[PDB]
């Protein structure tokens, strides 16, 4: 009820450079304000509380400010370390409210461009009897994001494909991406060809495999 | 000074469920409040509930949750948080939470504010689904035996089709760790969920070995992966 | 001890 609008929702940064994330209440709340940063699988890590203060041990590359009702999160000499979530939180009042924290902002930590290392996994020879089958293309390590296209004899996969790439790695600021399609048995048994084109930019790697050659 | 939930579980649509947490290296006082915040997969902090550590009864509920979740002190040093008619929107990890605040005064009497958590859980994951738990498949993930070897390659296993999250992957039994990879999940249609990790390897003449851990079903799978 | 949240004065 006294409502946390954070903006925005994601931002880039070059390594070196400044970010800042703004977080806005829908009433005054005398800068009890707090601010948090989250690694994923991670509890959130306290950074600002009442606005502006510090909290101990943490990096004073992180910077709050504001009062009223529009907040600030300055991070100065952004790092690939830096890469995460950040929740704003309003300290005011647990009485009558839905959520004490805004919606979040992701910030993405632009590092060196790294070009991806390409690889397309066929399936194991145990998988088609149990009537599906899941080809697995990898893209490791590489910045910045790359997009993935499969092909299957010649014709682009647009079903079946389901991506996960991983946080941005904490030094390097690269990423590690899956891309895997999975078909039936019997859809996978009916062609020959499958490939994987990963692009990044004006940069292009295809990984095929014929399944007979398996 | 630390926190742990327990109670987490895959549990069907409707039924019901309690988390403690457990805080050690201190215990409940009226300086705090203990609190819920849970966090559904790949979405935001939500803020459930709050008891005051003093001796007082003093709870807050977030507006969704009153009516439905309960907060309690069962001792100076666990705090429970009772789900009840649960549904999938209530998959999330369920973090406990210490929370500060500043015993501002009014005209007759002390009132809670400048509330801010400065001490977490790592989280129970609680998991609402009809699906029942399943053990994953194991798929060895190498180069197709048509190509030609090379001196280096990456080898690795596709886990399948297992609930609830999570599932661990170590290589030769954690003394492989260079050069390891393993990504996010991803639920499928199914609601079942799949994750990949691989490794770069040198040594060819050599099988690796990934161990998949499944807790939730007492499962472990090992798969040698040959090149 | 306190009594409650600011916003119930």
């Amino acid at each position: 009820d006294i409502v946390m609008t954070q903006t925005p929702a994601s931002v880039s940064a070059a390594v070196g450079g400044t970010v800042t994330i703004n977080c806005q209440a829908s009433e005054t709340i005398s800068n009890y304000l707090a601010w948090y940063q989250q690694k994923p699988g991670q509890p959130p890590k306290l950074l600002i509380y009442k606005a502006s203060t510090l909290a101990s041990g943490v990096s004073s590359r992180f910077k709050g400010s504001g009062s009223g009702t529009e907040y600030t999160l300055t991070i100065s000499g952004v790092q690939c370390d830096d890469a995460a979530t950040y929740y704003c939180q309003q300290g005011y009042s647990i009485s009558d409210i839905d959520n004490s924290f805004g919606g979040g902002t992701e910030v993405v930590v632009k590092g060196d461009p790294v070009a991806p290392t390409v690889l397309i996994f066929p399936p194991a020879a145990d998988q088609v009897a149990t009537g599906t089958v899941t080809i697995v293309c990898v893209a490791n390590k590489y910045f910045p994001d790359v997009t993935v296209t499969w092909e299957v004899d010649g014709t682009t996969q647009t079903t079946g494909i389901e991506n996960s790439k991983t946080p941005q790695n904490s030094a390097d600021c690269t990423y590690n991406l899956s891309s895997t399609l999975t078909l039936t048995s019997t859809q996978y048994n009916s062609h020959k060809e499958y490939t994987c084109k990963v692009t990044q930019g004006t940069t292009s790697v295809v990984q095929s495999f014929n399944r007979g050659d398996c | 000074q630390s926190l742990e939930e327990s109670g987490g579980d895959l549990v069907k649509p409707g039924a019901s469920l309690t988390l403690t947490c457990t805080a050690s290296g201190f215990s409940f006082t009226n300086n705090y409040y203990m609190c819920w915040v849970r966090q559904a997969p790949g979405k935001g902090l939500e803020w459930i509930a709050c008891i005051y550590g003093g001796g007082r009864d003093i709870v807050f509920y977030a507006t969704w949750a009153k009516g439905r979740f309960t907060i309690s002190k069962t001792s100076s040093t666990t705090v429970t948080l009772q789900m009840t008619s649960l549904t999938a929107a209530d998959t999330a990890t369920y973090f406990c939470a210490r929370e500060n605040f500043d015993a501002v005064g009014v005209g007759g009497g002390t009132y809670s504010t400048d509330y801010y958590f400065d001490l977490w859980g790592p989280g129970t994951l609680v998991i609402v689904s009809s699906g029942q738990p399943k053990a994953p498949s194991v798929f060895p993930l190498a180069p197709c035996c048509g190509d030609t070897p090379s001196a280096t390659v990456t080898l690795g296993c596709l886990v399948k089709g297992y609930l609830p999250e999570p599932v661990t992957v170590t290589w030769n039994s954690g003394t492989l760790t260079n050069g390891v990879r393993t990504f996010p999940s991803v639920r499928q249609s199914s609601g079942l969920y799949s994750l990949s990790s691989v490794v770069s390897v040198t040594s060819s003449s050599q099988p690796v070995t990934c161990n998949v851990a499944h807790p939730a079903t007492n499962t472990k799978v090992d798969k040698t992966v040959a090149p | 001890e306190i009594i409650g949240d600011i916003r119930q004065a």
